[PDB]
């Protein structure tokens, strides 16, 4: 199994970047999927999420509104369309898989993707 | 504690639960 | 099915990024075209399923999305690309629709 | 972020009437919501919550059995359907959305609507 | 799914206002429609999907309602309006079922 | 846009009798029909269906093995061949038209026929 | 396409009703017809495309079914209806074959 | 608001019985139960107690082991299961409602069953 | 926690005044309840937490108390009131528990 | 989540009252099944839903429980149902498991 | 839980210090809730938990306390703060309830 | 109604088998089958799922990667292609059909067939 | 759609069990079938629609499967039946595709 | 809920025994996950649910602990264990918060 993301470059402040996060080697429209920063000097942190089906997204608070996740299951593939973006956002972004789980909680992210890196700076 | 009210808690979240 | 593209009015400039972006009022899941019509000519398909490319078009235009959010982006916007670019569903049991569509200018 | 509610007029007593709710801005299907009258020279009070999913309601202890509320999340609608009315119900009626809160005790009302009045009188 | 309806019959005079609750065993979420079948006739759709109203019906009628509680609302009662009204429900995994039907008559 | 039916009448209990159904004024080759009983001292009952193919077809559990329902697109026909009746089944059959919906969870019967009177007596 | 039919062998008398059901083990369309063949003649046809009438028959023979279930009606049986049936389909596709036959006895 | 207890009868010592109890005219998913025992000539004695949703159960020292308290939500039905059968355990089995209190120390027992008759000798 | 009610039968005549006294082994606050069983029948409450009254049980039952002395007044006795009654307690982390009952006959 | 069941091995008589119990390792809420495995042959449903029946059994067998505390219980054992019991769970995001079984001997 | 705000009407200028206390018959620990309803309009959240602000209201509201004795605090009074505030409450185990409200009036 | 495997036998180690289940009186696309094994001395043990059109499928922990179901609605069979067999997999492999359930939960297996043994030896 | 076949080249000697494996980039449904081709010569049918076998090929050869995994089975591996062997697949909308070509090699 | 671990580097020798106490600022019960993450990488699962250990990890890592202390525990340290270690909470209503992450280093 792998994961391995895309789409990430360097464009100016208020740009918009679209990235892409393609599966293979396990059933991709089994599992709900997360996308994770990891902005150096500072942990990871959490930006969305898309519920196996795409019915049900959450976004961090201080992306609400300008990140939209959005998967497409028959071609195994991510997408976070990235608007109004800010010199903040330079950070590496990360897809996750949510853990198979016996239980209605959910489980920790186990499949993690290499990252792409998304600079902002003018 | 075998006293403690059994009901529901009406005032629980009614939210969406994300996780 | 209702849908709705925004920007209406996109100025850009020769060697620009440009995103055009389509919502639809319900979920159409995968079934979405972009086309592209100069005046004064018939629209000629760009996208169709969303995130493939028309034979012949060039490798500029790309599409994303699923669900109801869409974005057309074009990663280097060239002297022959200063039209009105529409948006259109196909569901399972929707029958065709367009969106207003959206006329990039010269800045 | 707007919350509208309709369904407003005079009726005799003995009458129903249905009361509704128009979400918009918001995902409606993620919050539980409640209704609210205010009672000229009273204050406020809690009337019914429906539970983000129509599994568990809960009313005033005057209104059980006459009030029956129910969502729609389709077409992101709230009823508050009323029968058996008394002059004691001459109130203005609010829509009330429960804040997202990261505990499990719930949260204030943050969003209030705009309020539908309903007189009965003969 | 078993389906009731009350009251079983509701005298009302022209003007008035009437409203017919249905109720469900189960919970058949937003699925329900409601039926008007005139004596020697046959039941003509008015409500679909507990909401929206089906072309050409009047606009006095309206429902309301989900879950398991279900009422249908005529604003102003005519002398068309009286024949028996009926309720239907086609959940997802469960077949089509009617409730008993409540008869308007004249006061 | 009329759809009308005929083959009623008396027919002694373990005979069979066969019922048609002609629809004129609308495309009938695109829709699911339905028949609906209307046993006088009870409510509609539902009986069969018909997937706009006569790929699928589910009856109520009580007529399962005695009813077969089979559909006709060249002649806009529908037939419902009724075997080995007993005095139960002395009801009005209607025919149903099952309204286009937007989606894929069906609707509701808009077009309803005008009703043929079975009698099953000795 | 095996072509079966049902009861093999049923006994009426003047003036009752005789149902007749052919069964076909793959889907036939409507493409179907109906002989009798009295002892010592020709097989003459009787139903056509499983619902016409042949000229000259009498009014009294009838047939319905699509698909895979086939039936034949006599309304009244008559003292020259004692006969044997056979059922034969001719699909797109599919060559002719009939159906074992079903000898209708005096009672 | 209706609570029927059934199940009762006759056995001998050192079989299991189990009893059944539902409730109607009331939500029984919002509501704890109790079961409790009057043998002829003394009080009443309390058994178990279900915590409305199984999660919690309490037992008399006497029963410890050898009774289960469970409830069934989707059908709104209570069970108390007697493994292993005792002449002490001759008594009728009463079911207790829980009344609402708004505190977090409960409130006595509001709505009680006709109970059952169990009776176990050789 | 040992329960005794007291005194374990009381004669009364309709209109009369009726007094129970009920004590607890241990402190038990306020926590403790009042019960009334007819023969064949089951309990049914009337006072909870020793003070306050359940809604529907007529105005002429009252009882207080506090600590380890609880009692029950009944301003008149009525036909109807001829019963068994019980104590019960909910104590902080104390089971549930009951008295042994008090009778009232009639006089 | 594992399922096991007690006892292994149960002898009883005709006409006795026979109960096998199945305990469950997690909550499995009240979504289980039993069957019922002569030798030599193929397991056939008994209850579903843990109490209700399928249909065809007879009235004889019954089941209940919730949690993780189930039981089968047959009121008159009859000489055809000598046989190994199996107990099914299908919670909602587990898989199906079944228990060990038990043999059920005569006497 | 009954809730009190004192007092009733509070009279003050711009730029005044502005202190409202509600009180609760029963301990709500610190769970509240602080209302603004200018006429004619529907009330906004002001502080949650008694002691954390709505995001987007200004800094200028605050509020403390626990228990029953709760304040709110308004460091400057600004000619938009004139309208009715609400106390309320909602407890682990209690229903939401009210205050009768206060209201400032220009001095 | 009726469900009749065939395929069995006995196969070497690291070989390949082929399983076959018949679906006779009853509409056999309409149903999700599952696969059970029973091994002597062991209790019967899940194998694969499939969801009614072949879209969907589940196996156990341990067969994943060795194991394919596949089904042929138009001639009413399975197929549980078996490959890599080991010494473990002797067992008794049984056809089971999803009951039909009112709800979105699933239920139990109804009919079962009479199994094939395959042995796998050397 | 892009038809893959394993093992590209399997060795087996007479009398043993060969299975070749087709898998396809897209659903197929049950539409496919084996060639066989010997070396200089054309290719002749084995298996039609995946399962049924081509009139006079020796009951050896077999095949099963659906969707996007197809398998041919040989239970007697004769010296006749050493040569390479193609998948076809010739979907609804698709058109005729083939496989790399598996090689059976003696041992 | 704000995850800080400490210590934020702990230096260490191969074989020898390390420990990493992670702290939520809010209970979070049993549900939080441990992550290694070896630079220029993506970060791999070691524990879920703080006490159960991944398929494929090695048995050294160990974890231990509930409500707001945790802890990881590697028994002997080898030279592919020289990586971050982040602590990941999910608990009920809460969304996913990492920690800062400490690093081991080579003595």
């Amino acid at each position: 199994v792998q994961l391995v993301e895309s789409g990430g470059g360097v464009v100016q402040p208020g740009r918009s970047l679209t990235l892409s996060c393609a599966a293979s080697g396990f059933t991709f429209s089994n599992y709900g999927m997360h996308w994770v920063r990891q902005t150096p000097g500072k942990g990871l942190a959490w930006v969305a999420i898309i519920w196996y089906d795409g019915s049900k997204t959450y976004y961090e608070d201080s992306v609400k509104g300008r990140f939209t996740i959005s998967r497409d299951n028959s071609k195994n593939t991510l997408y976070l369309q990235m608007n109004s973006l800010r010199v903040d956002d330079t950070a590496v972004y990360y897809c996750a898989r949510v853990r198979h789980s016996s239980s209605r909680h959910g489980s920790a992210f186990d499949l993690w993707g290499q990252g792409t890196l998304v600079t902002v700076s003018s | 504690d075998p006293n403690a009210n059994p009901n529901v808690d009406p005032n629980a979240n009614p939210n969406a639960n994300p996780n | 099915i209702q849908m709705t593209q925004s920007p209406s009015t996109l100025s850009a400039s020769v060697g620009d990024r440009v995103t055009i972006t389509c919502r639809a009022s319900q979920s159409v899941s995968t079934w979405l075209a972009w086309y592209q019509q100069k005046p004064g000519q018939g629209p000629k398909l760009l996208i169709y399923e969303a995130s493939s490319l028309e034979s012949g078009v060039p490798s500029r235009f790309s599409g994303s999305g699923s669900g109801t959010e869409f974005t057309l982006t074009i990663s280097s916007l060239q002297p022959d690309d200063f039209a009105t670019y529409y948006c259109q569903q196909y569901n399972s049991y929707s029958f065709w629709t367009f969106g207003q569509g959206t006329k990039v200018e010269i800045k």
